């Protein structure tokens, strides 16, 4: 249905492709630079809708390697 | 929408990727980035960074008697119109990511 | 087709009409770089400034004097008034001469642009230098990569991502100087 | 005899014609491949504007191949 | 009878230019279906600079048979 | 007759120059094509430069049809 | 004979319409490959249209064996 | 009469140089039109480099104009 | 002879798809093995042309 | 007189070289248009390296209108 | 004379097959000897036509 | 006379190999100017082989115009 | 002489086959320049592969002037 690039027809964003690629080249990575990598790889946050002003339902990242491969 | 938690271990730009990839969920023509410029530790200047959806409106205001973007030639597998959708996200993420990180030195 | 006359500089004496008058007004992004893509010169010959960016570093913002860009094209490269070019970069070695000199930066794609005035400004995400990489474990996920074909077109298009990508790394490990 | 030698040698090198219109069709028919691989979610609608030009090219080639059989047979 | 041959010999070397025409609307019909698979929201537009571009070079594919009668029954 | 059988079989000749300005103006109007679905805000100049790009191509069409008269009835 | 030498020297002639068609499906089968090169995943469906599009211009390929069979054995 | 019969098939296989004369003002006005579709900036001054190579490609034309006056009447 | 002139037209078919194929493994050398599996599809149902056009030589001289 | 015939003859298919040197520069000065819309701040050297093209791929046009005066005249 | 007519579109079609083994090993220059190996399959290939139209040009000439 | 005429009808039909050599030069004169359009820091460079493809190019002219004269002189 | 005739008439269209690789050179010199002006840190390693293509080219130039020869002077 999307019309554009192999990730972009997939649904996913190009925000997300170019996250994998760069998640991807990290963990081939040389180990005295690997791990310092995995410190700008880690995803920590949480976030929550607010349909109505001061309610809502949440939701919690709590990643450690990266971007998800999967469908958000 | 309320995004909290995230300076708690660190700022990344995956993090920070996944913040915006929420803002193309809603789609809007234009997005308007609110934080504090951390200039030294004494002045904090608030800024307002803006960031305009491809075709929806950032071409729009990109055309003068022809276009200031007709200069570029585009190297891109598909076309102008979704290789600035995959520009202004990744402009999206960019300035989110130093939006929260200038906010958390500010 | 401009009927909205926006810029920094209108958005101030507006500004000043709707806000209160107790603040200044906000600062925007373009009082923080002088470097500008209509703004003539910046080339000065044979050297132009390469801005090789990336969200966690700045690995070189002096000049150089040929970038070796990998397109999705294809490999080209950048001389001092080349024409300006929005440039998709696939992974693969972004080459930097200045001279006798040449250091390789592997990166995973992003793009790079040619601006007008001769700068050149490469933006990718992660950019390794090939001294970091191994070549052992890269065959070891893509092996791994050249297998696991599901039917899932998410998927699919990240194992695509992860086959392209460690195809480019393998063949700029094999063939170094 | 010399009219029923030219109606051989006449209609022989009429034909040739038909070089263009397979060569024509061939950059025809190969771009709707280059044009399926752009978006295939349009991949159905371009073998609608194929076969519009398919027809109107067919239409040179048997303008061709009507000179063919007007000189042999008439 | 030197007159009755050459009409038919000269009209299949008059009949040649339909390769080239047949040859030219491959490559704008073929580029019709590159062009509509940039853009499907021009995607009646370009036909309808397709038909205007088919017409006036088939103008030269009938020019050319205009001489193909001309020769021979004139 | 061989003199009045040779312009036959030099009108034929002569009008394969229709074959070439058939196949350039399939290129030129499969051009615009292609450069209207780039940007169709100025579709309407790139049609402006066709039939101007047409009208000098056909320029090359009656001069080589200015021949065929000038052999057939001249 | 002037008619069995005139359909050799015909026929001749008129089996070089096949250098088009060999020359626009060298246009159509290096589409495929590149049109297999820039996404790997719709490479079966581009068969899909490529036999449907080699076939159509094999009718090119049968019409213009028709005229050599039409010349020697009509 | 094949000398003054020579004149006129000889000109008629002299003006086919007004084939792929034609065949590159397809092309040359074919890239004005995606030169022009590129940058609208730019779009008067090509016009002015079109006419500098329409000029001095009929060149070519009446490079093969004057000689196919000089078989004729020379 | 003026028959077997159908082959340049097969000489400019294989040389315009084989040249499609390095460019073909220039983009991605992944699908390269399953390029030349179709310009060899490509390639013998080019020559089937090919070798209708000598067919008909063997035919003019042979027949 | 069949020598000054074949003069008349020989000289017509030779000047048929001029067809693809007019097509060369449809193409040369075709590729001057785009090479210009993409960066006009060089679009006064490139017609340097065009018009160093123009007068040298004439030079193919000066070897074909050479042996045309040398069939006629020696 | 009109046989050898057929070699023209072999030497045209290997300019544009020798055409892209520049533009491919620009495109990539680590790959830039697999496609010698696709481009020399692909020339031995093509002049399998150059061998046909040679080996018609001493049919009619010597049988 | 025969002798003496076929040589000069001969000689026509060998300068036409000056079609595609000029076709040839003005696509690679033609990519000169988009050579020299992309990076015009090597535009001396790309000069350097043009005229190293022109000496080439001009390899099979020169070996044309040495047949033309070995059939009309040798 | 006859067939000295012929071998003068023979040898002009035997040497037909020079337009093709006179317009194969220039595609391949043609992109010689493209390649070149992509990335020209690698303009060395292209040479050798022009150079090579050009000595491979021209096999077939050697091909069809041995065979130019070949019915001359055997």
């Amino acid at each position: 249905a999307p019309s554009g690039p192999f990730y972009r027809v997939a649904g996913m964003s190009y925000l997300r492709y170019s996250n994998i690629c760069a998640d991807l080249l990290r963990n081939v990575l040389k180990e005295p630079f690997k791990a310092k990598a995995q410190a700008r790889q880690a995803i920590h946050f949480r976030q929550a809708p607010y349909v109505d002003g001061k309610a809502g339902a949440s939701k919690v990242y709590e990643l450690e390697n990266g971007i998800p491969k999967t469908a958000n | 929408l309320a995004i909290a938690d995230t300076y708690k271990v660190r700022v990344t730009f995956g993090q920070a990727s996944l913040i915006v990839e929420e803002l193309i969920k809603h789609n809007p023509q234009s997005y308007q980035i609110l934080f504090n410029k951390f200039r030294s530790a004494i002045s904090f200047k608030p800024t307002v960074a803006t960031i305009l959806s491809p075709d929806l409106l950032e071409k729009q205001l990109e055309d003068v008697t022809g276009n200031s973007l007709d200069a570029y030639d585009i190297e891109a597998s598909h076309e102008r119109s979704d290789v600035l959708r995959d520009l202004t996200e990744f402009h999206l993420g960019v300035t989110l990511y130093n939006a929260m990180l200038e906010n958390n030195c500010s | 087709e401009a009927a909205a006359p926006a810029g920094p500089k209108e958005f101030t004496e507006v500004w000043n009409k709707k806000a209160p008058s107790t603040l200044i007004v906000p600062e925007f992004p373009s009082n923080y770089t002088a470097v500008k893509a209509v703004g003539e010169g910046q080339v000065h010959g044979d050297a132009f400034p390469v801005n090789f960016y990336t969200p966690h570093s700045i690995l070189s913002q002096a000049q150089k004097d040929t970038v070796v860009l990998p397109g999705v094209d294809g490999y080209f490269g950048v001389k001092a008034s080349h024409v300006p070019t929005i440039a998709q970069l696939k992974p693969g070695v972004v080459e930097l001469h200045s001279g006798a000199e040449s250091e390789k930066f592997f990166v995973s794609g992003g793009f790079a642009f040619v601006h007008p005035n001769g700068v050149t400004d490469i933006c990718v995400l992660e950019a390794a230098t090939l001294d970091q990489v191994d070549p052992a474990a890269v065959k070891s996920a893509l092996a791994a990569a050249s297998a696991a074909q599901p039917t899932d077109e998410f998927e699919q298009a990240a194992n695509r991502a992860a086959i392209e990508l460690y195809s480019a790394l393998e063949s700029a490990v094999e063939a170094k100087a | 005899s010399v009219l029923a030698a030219s109606k051989m040698v006449g209609a022989g090198c009429a034909t040739i014609a038909l070089a263009g219109v397979g060569a024509g069709l061939g950059v025809m028919f190969g771009s709707l491949i280059n044009g399926a691989a752009r978006n295939p979610n349009i991949a159905k609608q371009l073998v609608g504007y194929a076969l519009l030009g398919f027809a109107l090219t067919e239409s040179i080639a048997l303008f061709s191949l009507l000179v063919v059989f007007l000189i042999l047979f008439a």
